[PDB]
RNA sequence: GCUUGAGUCUCGUAGAGGGGGGUAGAAUUCCAGGUGUAGCGGUGAAAUGCGUAGAGAUCUGGAGGAAUACCGGUGGCGAAGGCGGCCCCCUGGACGAAGACUGACGCUCAGGUGCGAAAGCGUGGGGAGCAAACAGGAUUAGAUACCCUGGUAGUCCACGCCGUAAACGAUGUCGACUUGGAGGUUGUGCCCUUGAGGCGUGGCUUCCGGAGCUAACGCGUUAAGUCGACCGCCUGGGGAGUA
């Protein structure tokens, strides 16, 4: 069980359905009985870039202790996804709890 | 890069272009690829920066 | 290379104590360990021939202490190898 | 005709021709003008001299746009470009924005071996 | 530095056009200036900072 | 027996070390479409080439392959070959701090075995750019070249082969001792930190130089100095690293 940051976009269009995502995706983690350390929701947020092209999008960074397999079907539910755009899962750099 | 027009201006005179990309870095990639003569170029060039 | 807890149990298996952790059985069964890890490893990748350098320095390694222990006490070395599975 | 009074001036200055393309902000082209084409074939079309008759030349056939504001944007090196934008303040034209747009890549394609001369 | 979420901080460190300065210009010991880099690099993946000023 | 050699354990550090998988952004080419019009490209100059069947320029959408600007640094890591986006997984080594443990377990190494750029070979994919061969245009006395326009193998992937390079610090490995200076990089302890602190102690590395050595050039605590251990190799040029 070691620690994961993971970021990932929302499209836009579906921002009223991330709340009940993040839920399923804590839901998930707790599976495991790993803990889930800090969770933010950053709003709509400008993109530096367009991407397919749709600007403005909603970032979750969520910042979880677990087991491997779980991070690894959270990848791959964000594989499948459509409405997740860009994810990104990071490094242990043991567990952190504040703002940015 | 980009430069507004200026509300009382007759030369925008930007020297965006400079500080970058065309003196060397386009002249650079018109030719080969070779991992060698950079090798060399660049360690004759910090070769030659002593005093 | 090896798990803490896993090194931990094997110094407590093979030494005097724990604190013995420089015995020529405990480094013989830490450098056993990781070899069989290592055929799990390696028996996939194949190509990671900078890894396997590593590998056959621990299995030279095993062998010159292998060597060494038989040349100071037979006993210890017939036990030994006899516990740890090698020799074939 | 048509009557765009805003556009962009694309300047594409090489080593061995300029080429002017003003067009409006959509990217549709309303009229072009190079050194190669304003006489001077050859070593002479390659001169800040040709870019800037090139660019006189592109300022007239666009009369018929009524044009006052544009953006230039600069591809290239080249003996051009430079020469280039001032034609242009001199053939009425509010220049407003000055781009650089000359691509780069991020180690891309590799480039060709030449020129053993 | 260490955090790539800063992006004020990155923003500092980072030319008009989307490229990282060097540690010749803005002091940065060099191993901050790695950290930097990496940072700005998964900062631009994220779309916090652009990868040119042309996009 | 013993610990000053060698090794194990605890805690961290830095890293383009390796293998597998995924993804991102610029750019080149191609395809489809909009605008638009007479050239574009190329060169010392030209021509071949592309172009009113609408090129080049420009904008939109798509496909695909390869490489990964800036950071980037006589910077780093690796035994050497070599390794440069970002993320995950599996994994090798190094170094540092205090302490504990084994107790000479060490050094070198003929045969042997492994790894070993690039080109090349085999089977199966892939193929955007670049480009041996090849073709055309020039240049020229000639031009089987340099230059130009195209362009196939190849370069890319999987597995196997080859087994070499100016595979080079043209400097075998391991250990010990012998004046200095300026840096770089990575650890760490102490002390008003009362800066852009001070003072030390390791690892790797760059430049200059002292004695000494050297035919000289230069090497110079990372030795080509002063020694020890083991290995490899040399014995005039060619013929010939050939039969």
């Amino acid at each position: 069980m070691r620690h994961y940051e993971i970021v990932f976009m929302v499209h836009p269009d579906q921002s009223e359905q991330v709340p009940g995502m993040i839920e399923r995706y804590t839901a998930a983690i707790t599976g495991a009985e790993g803990k889930i350390h800090r969770l933010e929701d950053w709003g709509r947020r400008q993109l530096a870039y367009p991407i397919n092209k749709l600007h403005k999008a909603h970032y979750v960074l969520m910042n979880v202790e677990a087991p491997q397999e779980v991070i690894d079907e959270l990848e791959t539910t964000f594989r499948f996804n459509d409405a997740v755009i860009r994810s990104m899962v990071m490094r242990t750099k043991h567990a952190v709890t504040e703002a940015s | 890069i980009k430069v507004r027009e200026n509300e009382p201006f007759d030369v925008a005179l930007r020297r965006f272009k400079r500080s970058c990309e065309k003196a060397g870095v386009l002249a650079e990639v018109r030719r080969r690829e070779f991992y060698e003569k950079p090798t060399t170029e660049r360690k004759r060039a910090k070769a030659s920066a002593v005093k | 290379s090896l798990s803490t807890e896993a090194t931990a149990k094997i110094v407590s298996e093979f030494g005097r104590d724990a604190n013995d952790t420089g015995s020529t059985e405990v480094q013989v069964a830490l450098l056993t360990a990781q070899i069989n890890h290592l055929q799990g490893h390696f028996a996939e990748h194949k190509k990671d021939h900078h890894s396997r350098r590593g590998l056959l320095r621990m299995v030279s390694q095993r062998r010159k202490l292998l060597d060494y222990l038989k040349r100071k006490d037979v006993a210890r070395y017939t036990q030994l190898i006899e516990r740890l599975g090698l020799r074939r | 005709r048509k009557q765009v009074s805003d556009g962009v001036a694309h300047i594409h200055a090489s080593f061995n021709n300029t080429i002017v393309t003003i067009t409006d902000r959509q990217g549709n082209a309303l009229g072009w003008a190079t050194a190669g084409g304003s006489g001077f074939r050859g070593s002479r079309k390659s001169t800040p001299f040709a870019a800037q008759v090139a660019a006189e030349r592109c300022a007239d056939a666009v009369k018929e746009y009524g044009i006052k504001n544009l953006e230039v944007m600069v591809k290239g090196p080249g003996p051009g470009r430079e020469s280039t934008i001032r034609a242009l303040n001199a053939a009425g034209f509010r220049i407003t924005n000055i781009t650089d747009v000359t691509p780069i890549p991020h180690n891309g394609c590799r480039p060709p071996k030449k020129r053993r001369v | 530095e260490i955090d790539y979420k800063d992006i004020a901080t990155l923003k500092n460190y980072i030319t008009e056009s989307g490229k990282i300065v060097p540690s010749r210009i803005t002091g940065t010991r060099a191993k901050y200036q790695r950290q930097l880099a990496r940072a700005i690099k998964r900062a631009r993946y994220l779309s916090l900072l652009p990868y040119t000023d042309r996009h």
